[PDB]
């Protein structure tokens, strides 16, 4: 687990599984109560 | 539950914790869990 912090930020996640858009899934479904700026920065939108 | 998560450290700034009611009509109404009528209902519940 705690290894797999260094890749979030990264602009390139999904490189090869088929998506591209789970990044737009969870800035949705655990993304209105927690911060929509905050979580944005988590993951780097 | 709504008054422990980390959206309401995001609007207290008062040392006490005395948020204004102006602010926690739109604190209330950012967590969208709510309704629409039901959150001034919440307002008339507290002590001004």
């Amino acid at each position: 687990g705690q290894w797999d912090r260094l890749v979030l930020n990264t602009p390139s996640f999904p490189s090869n599984y088929w998506d591209k858009f789970v990044k737009r899934k969870v800035l949705d479904k655990h993304g209105d109560i927690f911060g929509r700026e905050r979580i944005a920065e988590l993951l780097g939108m | 539950d709504i008054v422990g998560s980390e959206a309401f450290q995001d609007y207290v700034t008062d040392p006490r914790g005395l948020i204004s009611k102006k602010d926690f009509q739109k604190a209330m109404d950012s967590q969208k869990q709510f309704t629409g009528p039901e959150i001034q209902f919440l307002l008339s519940c507290s002590e001004a």
